[PDB]
């Protein structure tokens, strides 16, 4: 029930916020 | 008798070994003669 | 020794007391009222409340408001007669 | 304080705080910790005995 | 009668018993009369009914299980469960108590304190024993002359 | 391609390359001058 | 390397110099105590943490702490 | 080396212990290089936003999962009668026999079957389809990004916060109990009004719909009329199937009380009521502190002002103010404390008053959640009073608490721990020679001779919440009470209801067994506080060490030096709490899940009978249900509790690995490795190779925290196992 | 000073000896002169003979050659034990008898390294020396 399309927008979602848990770990890495 | 064997047998492990005996056969004879007392008879 | 300085809200006084009763200071908006004003304030308060509390006991589908909102004031009355004690020893 | 007297210690790390002591001597040569302290309570290293100074003991009644 | 039933008119109990019973008489029928096994066997079974039987009329309650249970909550009528024998603990509890206390206080009045822990002084600690049967009014005139309780200041404590 | 495909894609990923890459990362960090 | 250091309840025994495995303790001249001696901690980077020294002390508590600091080969006592 | 960047008493060490360490210490910010209090309470609030982004993608996976590879559409039918699984299992290692044995929940493909009830929350939420979930995973993945971008930006230079605003209380604790709990609260009214009891009679309400439906015919006229009595006419019947219109009504605000009968849980309009009151409730409380406005309290005011006249208390709670608002560790076991407390409520009240539709009918899912919620409530309540310990080392200033009530704790430290030692003592004695007593006459065949204690108190504090079982009459059990008449017309009918059918978890009926293990908790609860307590209040010294807070708070020992000093650290009282804490949390739950099970197969009396005694336990519960577990799998196959069965024995060998580092200590490993080090430079051809970190063996401090996480890995993954698969395997 | 030169006390040899981290980081030596041919315990493990006269040995800690210093000074009558420490640059350091007199002895010279001006009961809390720099002492 669950297309492929809307498995692909959560992994953009999923991605987005992967690059800004980068951004976070490394703020607080500093 | 001599007063060093009564100090042996006033020694710490020799009285509790023998008041506890004492007190271990006061409750095995209570036991033995009044037995499966569960309460106080009231 | 360190520490930053620990923010307190604005007109912070110190309300701490050995005394026999507190400063009144520690009544606030209610510092400069009677002991008097107090008492009389907490017997009412009482009263209402005991008697909008018993209209209400057997709670019912429709309470009234009147009735829930006077019930608040037992409560009340016990910090009114405290004051009233606060206020006594004060001077007041 | 004098010699063979009873003292109770007043130092807080003392295994011996609040505790009774027989003065033993009181060196007056001017060091740190003059009195000398004798317990019958020895403490977790083995030691019945210590230095003090004159204003970490107070002579009992 | 508080929450189960008497003891004594419980079938559950009653089951019990006869189920008791006839384990006790099955163990018995394998071993000729009058032989010490039988005889072993049958003041069991004495036993145990006569356990059931003053059980039964000591006023227990029993619940489902056919167990007798006890009603510790203060009851006047199930004082006997919990409350006397209680007092009766206390009573020899505080006797002990006490008396070691004595004995203690008189080894530390003694030349070797270590030694008479160690070697005990038994007709001293005899006489102390011997004291202990008063122990409630002498352990309150103790502490209302101020010899039990020991000041603040006298005590040892770690720094803060 | 399918979602079905997705679990036999990425678990080996997930499962064997993550943790081989970021143990080699991270033990080049921490023997590192 | 761990922090060794001597208070003025020192007594001037030795004791502690004589029981420390490695070469951390010495005596230096005072005036606070009887016997004009008190210890002193200048090797301290050979310290290795035993604690030997604490032992070998005889003031209600020590006159000698060693505070664990940071390790070292020397303090970790790695032949290798 | 620069692992340890924030220490480079670390990054100078030329051995795995400065890994090590690194990997322990890279979240204690205070004892880290040159760490200012600005940049520790900035650092802090970034990582609570990554935390919070790390729970919303863990939300937003188990929805996801669900809506993908889950069979919630069909569940949604039939659920007492469908089990819900979790997600699919990929595992390259599975035989044809495991795949097929996982193959269930009526999908083609190995599944887990979910043990968290979400599959009920969500139900009782409102939702309905899988595009639901999967909207809801979308929703919590933005909410993810948004916190990690809040995250990354309160750590820039021009939004870093001050320290003036760290430690504004009156403000904090005004938004966050008006509108983090109390609009928050009045919000999920909203949507329990406007979706979920919709959804719950039948009628679909979403974004596309929610703005054209009445939640209620009336529309908000009973509100703004004062008529609100109108929005609890007319409430679903009896007969209400849930998700259907068939017996629904139209209320959206009751105080029915009880469960509602086809789904056994509580009634969605008490609910939406229960959370509005709140909601409204915590508003208020929400006004009482100053902000920048003249209204309100002042907590230094209140905490200095409240001192009774007696002295009792001497300087009452002067300097609190200061010493709580500089204090992060005080902060810290103030809400882990109360976190733990609320959960445990959480697990005791979830069970006894189920909220979720058709939950109470998930045996395994009850037993998993209620242990969960258990285990949580200690480590937590462990927490606490480690950091509590934490605080009296580090942040305790004597001179500011003087003689206050905290300088008045420590005073009398002494009394304390003497007197929680002698009730450890009491309780311990008693409990265990009573469970033994009744071992010896049952083992002696003469049970009969059992000490078997009623809880009437227990027993009486059911019957005044209305429990008829017990013949005691007292406030509710009693028909002409002020009580009952009190209540008689607005929620005793339903409360009644619900207490005096056996058919729930509701005020269970008690016995000897429960009062008997009630004391064993007593005495479980009393030995972890006595061990935390005094490791809280002997961690600044003792007479042992009277200057422990020099050394601080999780050193290894000071030697054999005063007859020998192992463990004389808070850490170390910490340490041993958790083993305690462990122990008691077993306890709970093996009651739990023990009473539940019986009741569940109807064989109750099996645990009134067999709880009287250790050999009941050992034999009625543990040996008895361990069956279907251990024969997981078999020489003559397997089936799907293979998993649990395995995860049994991981358990045991992780455990029992755990007791290596609590037994074995670190000299003999330190003088094993040096001749393994020997070995490796003396054998050519791995000579080749060479050690960059000095190979060690572990520290002392270190070897008790591996040993810990053994043990406790061993305890929860044995115990989980155990459960689940026992529950799964008998229902 | 240190000669390189000075005989060994014919050890047999073992494993207990000297690694790698001798040749790279730090390597101690013991030099003492005995009256006869004595046989002593090696710090390592196993027996030596310490020779007639004076006798170099190699250790890789300090603490094994002051144990070995301590076993000559009790066992035997042997306390002319100098111990130094070599790096790979060949840098002979002195260490033991470093004022040439033992430290359980008082000598003039030494400068007081660690001393305190109180009791331990008088140090600062970590409250008060909390995000300042000051010391506990
Ligand atoms: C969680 C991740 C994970 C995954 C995805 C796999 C996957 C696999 N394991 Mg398992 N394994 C895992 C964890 C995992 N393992 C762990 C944690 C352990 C330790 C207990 C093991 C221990 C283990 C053993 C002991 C064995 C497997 C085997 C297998 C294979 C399944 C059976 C088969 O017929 O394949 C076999 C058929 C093949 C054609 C194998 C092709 C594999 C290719 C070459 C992989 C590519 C490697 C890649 C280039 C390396 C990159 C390195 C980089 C990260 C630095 C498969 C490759 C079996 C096997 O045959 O492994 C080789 C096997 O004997 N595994
Ligand atoms: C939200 C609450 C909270 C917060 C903010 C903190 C914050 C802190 N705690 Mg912690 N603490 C908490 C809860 C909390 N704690 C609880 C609930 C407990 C009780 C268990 C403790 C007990 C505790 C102690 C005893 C100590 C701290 C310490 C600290 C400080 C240093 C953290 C550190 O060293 O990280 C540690 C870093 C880690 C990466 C942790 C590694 C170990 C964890 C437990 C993982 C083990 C599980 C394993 C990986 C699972 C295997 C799975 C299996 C299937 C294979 C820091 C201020 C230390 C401190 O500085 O004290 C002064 C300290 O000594 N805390
Ligand atoms: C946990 C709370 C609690 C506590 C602390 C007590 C305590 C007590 N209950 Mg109990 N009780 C409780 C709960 C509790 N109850 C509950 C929940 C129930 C209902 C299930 C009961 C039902 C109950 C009954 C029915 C009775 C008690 C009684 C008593 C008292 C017995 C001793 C006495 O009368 O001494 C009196 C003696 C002296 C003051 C001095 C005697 C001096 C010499 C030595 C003789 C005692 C004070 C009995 C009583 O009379 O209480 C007033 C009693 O009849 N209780
Ligand atoms: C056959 C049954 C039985 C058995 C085998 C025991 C065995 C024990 N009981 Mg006892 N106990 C029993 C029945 C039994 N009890 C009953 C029925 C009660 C209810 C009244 C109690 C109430 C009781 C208490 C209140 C205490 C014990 C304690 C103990 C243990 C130590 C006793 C001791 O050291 O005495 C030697 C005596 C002393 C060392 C002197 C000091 C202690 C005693 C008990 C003081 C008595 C007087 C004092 C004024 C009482 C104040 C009580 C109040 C604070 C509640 C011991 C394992 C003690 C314990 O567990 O301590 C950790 C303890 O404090 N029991
Ligand atoms: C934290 C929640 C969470 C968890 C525990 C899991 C768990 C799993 N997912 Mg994943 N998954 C998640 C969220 C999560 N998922 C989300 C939000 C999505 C939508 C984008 C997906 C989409 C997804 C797919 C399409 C597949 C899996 C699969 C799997 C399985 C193997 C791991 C894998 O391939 O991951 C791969 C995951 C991704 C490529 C993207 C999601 C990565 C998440 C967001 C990371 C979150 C990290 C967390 C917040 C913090 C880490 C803490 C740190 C200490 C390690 C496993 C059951 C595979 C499988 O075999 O399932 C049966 C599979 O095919 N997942
Ligand atoms: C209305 C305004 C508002 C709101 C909504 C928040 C919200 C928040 N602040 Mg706060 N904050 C505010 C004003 C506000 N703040 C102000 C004015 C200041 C400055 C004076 C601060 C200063 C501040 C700081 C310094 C910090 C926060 C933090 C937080 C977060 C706390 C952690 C959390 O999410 O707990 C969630 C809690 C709840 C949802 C309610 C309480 C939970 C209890 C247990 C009830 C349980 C309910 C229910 C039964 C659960 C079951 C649900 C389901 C599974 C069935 C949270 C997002 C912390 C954070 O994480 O920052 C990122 C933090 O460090 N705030
Ligand atoms: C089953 C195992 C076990 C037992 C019996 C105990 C017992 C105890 N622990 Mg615990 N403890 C355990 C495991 C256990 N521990 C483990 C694994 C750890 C982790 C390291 C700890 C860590 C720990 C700490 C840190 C503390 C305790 C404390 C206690 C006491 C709790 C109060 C109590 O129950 O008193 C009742 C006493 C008992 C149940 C034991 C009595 C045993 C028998 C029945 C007595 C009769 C003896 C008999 C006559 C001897 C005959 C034999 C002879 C001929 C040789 C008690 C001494 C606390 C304490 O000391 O409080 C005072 C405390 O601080 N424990
Ligand atoms: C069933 C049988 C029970 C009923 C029988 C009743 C008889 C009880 C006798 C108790 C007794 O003799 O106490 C003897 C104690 C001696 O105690 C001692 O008194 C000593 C001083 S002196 O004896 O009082 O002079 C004191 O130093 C010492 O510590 C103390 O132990 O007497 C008293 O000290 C006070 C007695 C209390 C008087 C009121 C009782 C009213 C009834
Ligand atoms: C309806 C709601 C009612 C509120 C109920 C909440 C609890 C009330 C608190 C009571 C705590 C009681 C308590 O803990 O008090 C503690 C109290 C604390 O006093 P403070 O130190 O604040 O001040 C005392 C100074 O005012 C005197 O210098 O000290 C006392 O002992 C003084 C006398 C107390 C009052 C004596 C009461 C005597 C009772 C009479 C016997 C009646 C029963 C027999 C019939
Ligand atoms: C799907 C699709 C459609 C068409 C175009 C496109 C090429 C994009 C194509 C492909 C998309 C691809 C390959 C997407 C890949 C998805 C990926 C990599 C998903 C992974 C997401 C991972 C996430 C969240 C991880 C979150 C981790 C967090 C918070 C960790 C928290 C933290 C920790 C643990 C330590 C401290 C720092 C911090 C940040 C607080
Ligand atoms: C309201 C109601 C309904 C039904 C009838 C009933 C009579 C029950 C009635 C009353 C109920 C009441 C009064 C319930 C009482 C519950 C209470 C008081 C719960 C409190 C639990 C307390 C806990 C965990 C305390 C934990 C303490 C900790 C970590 C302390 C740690 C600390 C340490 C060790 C050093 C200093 C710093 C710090 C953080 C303080």
């Amino acid at each position: 029930m669950i297309s492929d399309t809307q498995i692909f927008v959560a992994l953009i979602l999923a991605l987005v916020s992967l690059v800004l848990a980068i951004r976070l770990g490394t703020a607080l890495y500093q | 008798m001599d007063s060093n064997f009564l100090k042996y047998l006033s020694t710490a492990p020799v009285l509790l070994t023998v008041w506890l005996s004492f007190t271990a056969g006061l409750v095995i004879e209570a036991n033995r003669f009044f037995p499966d007392m569960l309460y106080f008879p009231m | 020794a360190g520490y930053s300085p620990v923010p307190s809200p604005d007109n912070t006084k110190e309300t701490y007391w050995e005394t026999k009763a507190p400063s009144s200071q520690v009544l606030g908006i209610g510092k400069d009222v009677s002991s008097g004003n107090y008492i009389v304030a907490s017997v009412v308060a009482a009263v209402v409340g005991a008697a909008c509390t018993g209209q209400c006991i057997p709670l019912t589908v429709s309470p009234n408001p009147v009735f829930i909102l006077g019930s608040f004031l037992l409560p009340y009355s016990w910090a009114l007669h405290v004051a009233a004690w606060i206020q006594r020893n004060n001077g007041k | 304080v004098k010699r063979g007297s009873q003292v109770r210690i007043l130092r807080k790390e003392s295994y011996w705080y609040q505790d009774v002591g027989t003065v033993a001597t009181i060196d007056t040569s001017g060091i740190r910790y003059p009195v000398v302290v004798r317990f019958e309570k020895v403490s977790y290293s083995g030691v019945n005995t210590n230095n003090f100074s004159l204003d970490e003991v107070v002579e009992v009644v | 009668v508080a929450g189960l039933t008497p003891c004594k008119d419980s079938k559950d109990f009653q089951r019990r018993l006869d189920g008791s019973v006839k384990k006790l008489k099955t163990r018995l029928a394998k071993y000729e009369k009058g032989t010490p096994p039988a005889l072993a066997l049958e003041k069991q079974i004495e036993r145990t009914q006569a356990r059931f039987e003053r059980y039964g009329k000591a006023g227990l309650l029993c619940g489902t299980d056919g167990l007798p249970h006890l009603i510790t909550d203060g009851r006047w009528s199930h004082s006997g469960e919990f409350v006397i024998p209680g007092l009766f603990f206390l009573y020899i509890a505080g006797w002990i108590g006490w008396v070691g206390r004595s004995y203690v206080l008189f080894a530390r009045e003694s030349d070797k304190p270590t030694e008479k822990e160690i070697i005990l002084d038994v007709p001293a600690a005899l006489s102390f024993v011997s004291t202990g049967f008063i122990w409630p009014v002498s352990a309150f005139k103790e502490f209302t002359s101020g010899n039990l309780i020991a000041d603040e200041s006298e005590i040892t404590v770690s720094p803060r | 391609m399918t979602a079905a495909y997705l679990p036999s894609i990425l678990v080996p990923l997930i499962g064997l390359i993550f943790p081989g890459f970021v143990m080699g990362f991270a033990f080049i960090y921490i023997e590192q001058e | 390397s761990h922090a060794v250091k001597v208070y003025d309840t020192c007594i001037g025994c030795t004791q502690c110099v004589r029981a420390c495995p490695c070469d951390v303790l010495e005596m230096v001249s005072w005036d606070g105590c009887k016997a004009g001696q008190i210890a002193s901690a200048p090797r301290t980077e050979d310290c290795i943490g035993c604690k030997r020294c604490e032992t070998a002390c005889p003031t209600d508590f020590l006159s000698v702490r060693v505070y664990l600091g940071g390790e070292t080969t020397r303090s970790m006592g790695l032949a290798y | 080396t620069k692992f340890p960047k924030f220490s480079q008493a670390l990054a100078q060490d030329p051995a795995t212990r400065r890994i090590w360490y690194g990997l322990a210490t890279a979240h204690d910010f205070e004892s880290h290089d040159g760490m200012t209090e600005e940049n520790l309470y900035q650092k802090i609030f970034a990582s609570h936003f990554g935390h919070l982004a790390i729970i919303f993608l863990w939300t937003s996976g188990n929805l996801f999962h669900v809506a993908w590879q889950g069979n919630f559409e069909q569940w949604v039918l039939n659920p007492l009668k469908v089990k819900p699984v979790a997600h699919a299992i990929w595992d390259p290692h599975f035989g044809q026999p495991a795949v097929k044995a996982f193959t269930k929940g009526g999908v083609f493909y190995p599944v887990n079957i979910a043990t968290s009830g979400v599959y009920h929350w969500w139900y009782t939420i409102g939702m309905r389809t899988n595009n639901d979930l999967y909207a809801g995973s979308l929703f919590l993945l933005f909410l993810s990004g948004v916190f990690l971008f809040a995250g990354w930006l309160h750590l820039q230079p021009k939004f870093r916060p001050g320290l003036s605003w760290f430690k504004n209380n009156e403000s904090r604790l005004n938004h966050h109990l008006s509108g983090l709990f109390g609009f928050s609260s009045l919000a999920w009214a909203g949507h329990l009004i406007h979706i979920a009891i919709p959804e719950a009679r039948g009628q679909h309400v979403g974004w596309d719909n929610f703005t054209k439906t009445l939640p209620h015919p009336a529309g908000l006229t009973p509100f703004f009329t004062g008529n609100w009595s109108l929005y609890a006419d007319n409430p679903d019947t009896a007969n209400h199937i849930f998700g259907t219109s068939e017996g629904s009504g139209s209320a959206i605000l009751t105080f029915l009380g009880g469960f509602h009968p086809q789904t056994q849980a509580l009634w969605l309009t008490d609910i939406a009521h229960h959370h509005l009151a709140i909601g409204v409730v915590f508003i208020f409380a929400g006004h009482m502190y100053r902000t920048n406005w003249g209204i309100g309290h002042s907590l230094k005011e209140i905490l200095d002002a409240h001192r009774p006249p007696g002295g009792r208390l001497g300087a009452g709670h002067k300097g609190l103010f200061e010493t709580i608002t500089n204090s992060l560790h005080f902060q810290l076991g103030l809400a882990l404390a109360s976190i733990g407390v609320i959960t445990s409520l959480v697990a005791q009240h979830m069970y006894a008053l189920p909220a979720y539709a058709f939950i109470a009918k998930d045996y395994t899912t009850q037993a998993a959640l209620y242990t969960h919620h258990q285990y949580i409530a200690g480590f937590l309540m462990v927490g606490a009073f480690a950091h509590g310990a934490i605080f009296f080392v580090r942040d305790y200033d004597p001179e500011q608490n003087k003689n206050n009530v905290l300088a008045r704790m420590l005073e009398h430290k002494e009394a304390i721990i003497s007197h929680l030692s002698w009730v450890s003592l009491f309780l311990g004695f008693h409990t265990l020679g009573l469970y033994i007593h009744n071992d010896v006459v049952v083992a002696f065949g003469t049970p009969e001779k059992q000490i078997l204690v009623e809880p009437v108190f227990a027993q009486w504090i059911q019957a005044s919440s209305g429990k008829a079982l017990y013949g005691f009459d007292v406030l509710l059990s009693s028909s002409n009470s002020v009580a009952t008449n009190a209540s008689n017309n607005i929620w005793l009918p339903g409360w009644l209801d619900a207490i005096n059918s056996g058919k729930n978890s509701l005020f269970l009926p008690i016995g000897p067994g429960d009062f008997l293990v009630h004391h064993a908790i007593a005495l479980g609860l009393h030995t972890t506080a006595l061990i935390l307590v005094k490791g809280a209040l002997d961690a600044r010294g003792s007479k042992l060490m009277p200057d422990k807070k020099d050394f601080g708070y999780s050193f290894p020992c000071d030697g054999p030096g005063r007859g020998g000093t192992c463990d004389i650290s808070a850490w170390d009282a910490f340490y041993l709490s958790m083993f305690w804490m462990l122990n008691t949390i077993g306890w709970v739950t093996f009651y739990w899940h023990w009473k539940h099970v019986t009741i569940w197969q109807g064989n109750a009396g099996q645990f009134n009978e067999s709880s009287t005694y250790i050999m009941g336990w050992l034999r009625d519960y543990l040996w008895l249900n361990s069956s279907p577990l251990i024969n997981g799998y078999n020489p003559f196959g397997m089936n799907s509790l293979a998993v649990w069965a395995w995860m049994f024995l991981f358990g045991h060998l992780i455990w029992a690995t755990g007791f290596m580092f609590l037994i074995s200590w670190r000299g003999y490993w330190q003088e094993l490795i040096e001749t393994l080090a020997w070995a490796h430079e003396r054998t050519p051809l791995a000579n080749l190779v060479r050690w960059k970190d000095k190979p060690v063996a572990l520290s002392i401090v270190q070897a008790r925290l591996v040993g810990l996480i053994h043990f406790t890995v061993g305890y929860v993954f044995t115990y989980a196992a155990f459960v689940i698969a026992s529950t799964t395997g008998k229902f | 000073t240190l000669n390189l030169q000075i005989p060994s006390p014919t050890f047999e040899g073992s494993t207990g000896g000297w690694l790698r981290a001798a040749e790279v980081e730090e390597k101690y030596a013991i030099t003492w002169t005995s009256g006869k041919e004595q046989v002593f315990e090696m710090p390592t493990g196993g027996a030596a003979i310490m020779r007639k006269g004076e006798n170099l040995l190699y250790l890789a800690r300090k603490e094994q050659c002051l144990a070995l210093g301590t076993q000559l000074k009790t066992g035997f009558k042997i306390t002319d034990y100098k111990i130094y420490r070599i790096f790979p640059s060949g840098e002979v350091q002195y260490l033991h008898p470093k004022d040439g007199v033992f430290p359980e002895k008082v000598n003039a010279g030494r400068i007081g390294v660690g001393n305190v001006s109180h009791s331990i009961g008088k140090n600062l809390n970590p409250s008060q020396i909390k995000f300042t720099n000051k010391s506990f002492n």
